[PDB]
RNA sequence: GGAAUACUGCCAGCUGGGACUGAGGACUGCGACGUAAGUCAAGGAUGCUGGCAUAAUGGUUAUAUGCCGCCCGUCUUGAAA
RNA sequence: AAAUAUGUAAGAAGUCCUUGUUACUUAAUUGAACGUGGACAUUUGAAUGAAGAGCUUUUAGUGGGCCAUUUUUGGUAAGCAGAACUGGCGAUGCGGGAUGAACCGAACGUAGAGUUAAGGUGCCGGAAUACACGCUCAUCAGACACCACAAAAGGUGUUAG
RNA sequence: GCCCUGAAAAUGGAUGGCGCUCAAGCGUGUUACCUAUACUCUACCGUCAGGGUUGAUAUGAUGCCCUGACGAGUAGGCAGG
RNA sequence: GGUUGCGGCCAUAUCUACCAGAAAGCACCGUUUCCCGUCCGAUCAACUGUAGUUAAGCUGGUAAGAGCCUGACCGAGUAGUGUAGUGGGUGACCAUACGCGAAACUCAGGUGCUGCAAUCU
């Protein structure tokens, strides 16, 4: 009959990257984690302890606990018509600071600053992002760029 | 047709009037809906609504509970309003003066309040004195203190009370309630 | 007689009638599963800062 | 795909700091309105240069009117097209007063004879044929002979009413 | 507003003629605004659209 | 804020028709649906 | 070289014919035209004329005519079966 | 190594400055948490929409499903059996497909006027025996999605290449 | 490409039928026209929502009045009769 | 700039072959009383820095060098794909419309960068 073990379906998911097998470099053990940090989970199948179950591969949550060798992470998982709150104890080999929370904090600073120079000039700011806008009129010149005219091409076999 | 985004002909989920047929209550209502409409004053809007509430949602406010609220800084002279009934409580000894407007006083509560030199007012009487609710303290009973609510949300690990009719060891205390008998909860 | 065996058909229609909402977020969340030593010391930390706040009210 | 107008479409890749002033390319496109013409411009450009209209822009679109819209010309028409079973190049000739008039009969003719709808044909070249008898195709040469005349036998007049009180004739 | 409009439109027209005159091409600003009309009725529609 | 204050416009069917045998193809393909660009004015005017 | 015309678009440009509707019921509003008093097509029709009395007209009913209309109830993915 | 699908973020529960608490932690008032006091509200930190948001109790029916496009497994195949996402039928009339559960259009209070959809306009039947360029003659022509089947292979028929 | 051969089944029969051959057939283009319980505008019924109003002043305050939107339904729930 | 110790990233750093390297460093290198380990002072331990050498290590150069890296309207807007039609086709399958978009290929360029501390003609 059917088979649904814990690591069922995981052959390509927990595999190591091509020409990247072996010891895990120390950077991984030098990152510091704080309650409230945002991490992305991604299994390292060379470290079998403290390992996220495969549903959580590729998912991002919040740190809620810090321990000798692991962080606890809060993931919101959808079961039925409702998210349930899940907490995971992942070892550090399987976790990584979320890079987008970093752009975000950087921008919050940038924002505070833009606000500062604006006030200490007493001017309007405009701090929120606009999306890509239509495009304004241009004049293209023809100096050195007299348009080359093209036509469709006859069918032909190359075999 | 229309791709409706929301239920059509849905009725606000709120009482619009008391379910009671007590003429007097309707009159208090008739008073307050004039007041609610014709003054600004958040107070009457609140008191208006509270008149519609069913009995489970007017839990009683007790006389010690009024004693306590009166100890709020800057509250001692407020007139305390209970859109429901006030009950006696042999547990405070020293009870202070004030003026309580309520739908109903139990006999002991009237006594208590009166004996301490205070006054018992009905809501229309409170209306004339305070058409805008000036210097009032609205109080509400503990609603989730009710026996019914002990059993809500009953389930594995929920910490709730079974709907049992009869209690002791020998009634729902064995398999599923202790590690030694199957599992625990 | 054999009958049908499984399907998800209709299941998302059903989940989305009332469904999905989201988490139920609070400030001051469940300290469930947080390091016991740590908590035990947090207690004492909080007691003390409470103490002093009241000490600064004479 | 209808009553045709012919357009110059001129476009280019969007400027980069690396290449401001990228090269300009033109096509002459036969279409009925300009929304079709620019579509058609991109369809061809994408088959000829790496560009999707998301990386390019149309710089100019201009209708090209026939210069001598009442001189009769004999046109050479070059066409690529798909059959149910392959794809073919084909040279045909058309006698008319305007390219736009010629092209439209090209499309009807590809439909009639080869069952080629519009999606299936590319116009490769269309050209007034300068010297008579560079004309190669009998069914157009026929008209080029000196003092050409012909009758139109068997004339059928349309009737305005349902009954007629005389037996009609075809006499021209 | 009558003026605003009248001179924006005129402006654009002359822009084009000047480019032509310089052997250039004026290329108009991309549209900032659209009107959209729904033309399909309401049955059988895929959730995302 | 201005645009939102405007309720959705309720147009009639176009008076004079859609001008194509079939609406549910693209304007580029013989008609109705998609961006017909400037030609929206003619269509909306007959619907309004 | 100077025009015209087509095509496409704009006008808070002027006008003819036909059709359905006329909800509301003192006055309050926004305006327009007037030098003015006043007038008005400006928060929903008025005015003038005529026709009908054992009648004009309306309800019902029978029948004809045009088009349309399978037997209900049930179980069922599916019943006129 | 795509496309489609998929996680998180886009701030007042935020930011910055000052310096309080502890039994944790550090060589160390060092960190870590949680705070006092002080400063910053026009765009306060993309878009679009919001027909109000949040929450509680309780209870009906159901728990045979089926169909279409697309992905897809078993099978020679099936109007066969079995999955994926969505939309349907079932529970639903209406207009079109002559007919028809499921296709196309479009979803429904009682009506008037106008306009259309999908589909049509010789006659049955409301609507051009309309306009335009070709192609086709069948002693078994052909005639419209789902759809009510046709192939290999041949023709000095006729067309254009 | 069209057409022809390849092309055999049982009651009599189906491009829906008649019939149609520079089509009423096949490919393509352009206009006009017909028509749904859909769209637009208006009346009326109901449902939901928001708002006004017993301040002294005849007859319904669960009433009167103003305004906007909405209406498919088996099993089934509730309501008003 | 060299060199060493401890590193970060982990081939632009690896591989094969041939050259070249001042100074200091590093190394090879001399010894076996001692602590210590071997079948074997080879490794491992200790001792001298004394007798020797750049041979090797190591560093750098060379190469139409193997690999690795990077770029490119090189291939290719191709393959594949989201969405659309009462589109074509007996079908297999294909074209068009609004979008997204590879890999191999080819050619061009490149062959470690860097943090801390010490030391050096
Ligand atoms: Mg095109
Ligand atoms: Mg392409
Ligand atoms: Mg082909
Ligand atoms: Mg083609
Ligand atoms: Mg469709
Ligand atoms: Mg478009
Ligand atoms: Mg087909
Ligand atoms: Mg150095
Ligand atoms: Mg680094
Ligand atoms: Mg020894
Ligand atoms: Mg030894
Ligand atoms: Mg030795
Ligand atoms: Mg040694
Ligand atoms: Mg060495
Ligand atoms: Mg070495
Ligand atoms: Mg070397
Ligand atoms: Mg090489
Ligand atoms: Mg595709
Ligand atoms: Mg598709
Ligand atoms: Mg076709
Ligand atoms: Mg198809
Ligand atoms: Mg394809
Ligand atoms: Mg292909
Ligand atoms: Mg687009
Ligand atoms: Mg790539
Ligand atoms: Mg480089
Ligand atoms: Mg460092
Ligand atoms: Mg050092």
């Amino acid at each position: 009959g059917k088979s649904h073990g814990y690591r069922s379906r995981t052959r390509y998911m927990f595999q190591r990257d091509f020409r990247k097998h072996g010891a895990v470099h120390l950077s991984t053990y030098l990152k510091v984690y704080k309650v409230g940090d945002i991490v992305d989970i991604k299994a390292n199948g060379s470290i079998q302890k403290g390992m996220p179950h495969k549903f959580y591969q590729g998912k991002t949550g919040v740190v809620y606990n810090v321990t000798k060798s692991s962080v606890g992470v809060i993931i919101n998982k959808m079961v039925g018509n409702r998210y349930l709150e899940k907490r995971l104890n992942l070892r550090v080999e399987h976790i990584k600071h979320s890079k987008c929370r970093q752009e975000f904090l950087e921008r919050v600073k940038a924002n505070a600053a833009k606000r500062a120079e604006a006030k200490a000039q007493g001017v309007a700011v405009q701090l929120k992002r606009q999306p890509a806008q239509p495009r304004e009129s241009r004049i293209v010149s023809t100096e050195g760029n007299v348009p080359q005219t093209l036509a469709p091409v006859p069918y032909e076999t190359f075999i | 047709g229309i791709d409706h985004t929301s239920k059509q002909h849905k009725r606000s989920g709120h009482r619009t009037a008391p379910k009671s047929d007590n003429v007097y209550l309707k009159l208090l209502v008739k008073l307050y809906t004039f007041l609610a409409r014709r003054t600004d004053a958040p107070f009457n809007k609140v008191v208006l609504k509270a008149l519609f509430l069913s009995k489970i949602n007017r839990p009683p406010v007790s006389v010690s509970r009024i004693a306590r609220a009166l100890k709020q800084e800057g509250a001692a002279n407020k007139t305390v309003v209970v859109v429901g009934t006030v009950t006696d409580d042999a547990r405070i000894f020293e009870f202070p003066k004030t003026t309580v407007a309520a739908l109903r006083f139990t006999a002991g509560a009237r006594a208590k309040i009166v004996k301490a030199g205070g006054e018992c007012i009905t809501l229309d009487q409170l209306a004339v004195r305070a058409p805008k609710g000036q210097n009032t303290l609205i109080l509400r009973g503990p609603r989730n203190s009710r026996e019914a609510v002990r059993h809500f949300g009953m389930g594995p690990h929920k910490g709730k009370a079974p709907r049992i009719l009869s209690t002791g060891r020998k009634f729902e205390r064995a398999r599923g309630r202790r590690r030694s008998k199957g599992f625990k909860v | 007689a054999k009958s049908k065996n499984h399907t998800a058909h209709n299941q998302t229609r059903k989940a989305h009638r009332n469904g999905i909402k989201k988490p139920k977020t609070y400030k001051y969340p469940s300290l469930k599963g947080v390091d016991p030593k740590f908590r035990r010391n947090h207690k004492h930390a909080l007691h003390g800062t409470a103490k002093a706040l009241a000490a600064a009210k004479k | 795909m209808a009553h045709f107008k012919e357009y110059q479409v001129i476009g280019r890749r969007l400027p980069t700091e690396s290449v401001p002033e990228p090269k300009l390319f033109r096509m002459r496109i036969f279409a009925s309105n300009e929304v079709i013409a620019k579509s058609r411009y991109w369809y061809f450009l994408q088959k000829l240069h790496k560009v999707k209209k998301a990386s390019g822009e149309i710089v100019s679109i201009n209708q090209i009117n026939e210069a001598h819209p009442t001189k009769v010309k004999n046109f050479g028409v070059w066409v690529r097209y798909d059959s149910r079973s392959g794809t073919h190049n084909m040279y045909k000739e058309i006698r008319d007063v305007s390219r736009v008039a010629a092209v439209e009969t090209l499309y009807q003719d590809m439909a009639a004879r080869h069952r080629a709808r519009f999606r299936s044909i590319h116009i490769l070249k269309v050209a007034e044929i300068e010297k008579t008898a560079d004309v190669k195709r009998q069914y157009v040469k026929q008209f080029l002979t000196k003092d050409l005349k012909f009758p139109l036998p068997h004339r059928v007049q349309k009737s305005t009413k349902t009954f007629s009180y005389k037996r009609p004739s075809t006499f021209y | 507003y009558q003026k605003e409009y009248e001179t924006a439109e005129r402006n654009i027209i002359q822009a084009k003629r000047d480019a032509k005159a310089a052997g250039s091409y004026y290329v108009e600003a991309q549209h900032k605004l659209v009107f959209v009309v729904r033309i399909k009725g309401i049955n059988k529609i895929p959730p995302k659209p | 804020q201005a645009n939102n204050f405007l309720w959705p416009f309720k147009l009639s069917n176009p008076s004079g028709g859609w001008g194509v045998p079939r609406k549910f193809k693209h304007f580029i393909q013989g008609g109705s649906f998609g961006n017909r660009e400037e030609f929206i004015n003619k269509l909306v005017k007959s619907m309004n």
